[PDB]
């Protein structure tokens, strides 16, 4: 009696790799933010008011 | 109101005209201060009382 793995194997089967796609995560990003958008005027109304 | 017509001198007009109007304040946090549609400040907070 032999094992199974004594004698070479060969696949028949057309192998078919599938590689799901990775989970990603989108972080926020904004080139101004609005308080910097608002510091870009020179001068400010309310506080040069205040 | 201005003064009468006298040759040859200087004469001083008062005038006081009472005033009311219905504006719309604004504030923002702390609500330590408001402002008035006139664009005049108000350092007291709205909410301030006994
Ligand atoms: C992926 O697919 C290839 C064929 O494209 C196969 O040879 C391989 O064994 C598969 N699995 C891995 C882990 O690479």
């Amino acid at each position: 009696q032999l094992s199974r793995a004594d004698i070479t194997t060969v696949s028949t089967f057309i192998d078919l790799n599938i590689t799901m796609l990775e989970d990603h995560e989108f972080v926020p990003l904004e080139v101004y933010t609005r308080h910097e958008i608002k510091d870009s005027g020179l001068l400010d109304y309310t506080e040069v008011q205040r | 109101y201005n003064p009468s017509r006298v040759e040859a001198f200087h004469r001083y007009g008062t005038t006081v005209n009472c005033i009311v109007e219905e504006v719309d304040a604004r504030s923002v946090y702390p609500y330590d201060e408001f402002v008035l549609a006139t664009g005049d400040f108000v350092y007291m907070s709205p909410f301030y009382g006994y």
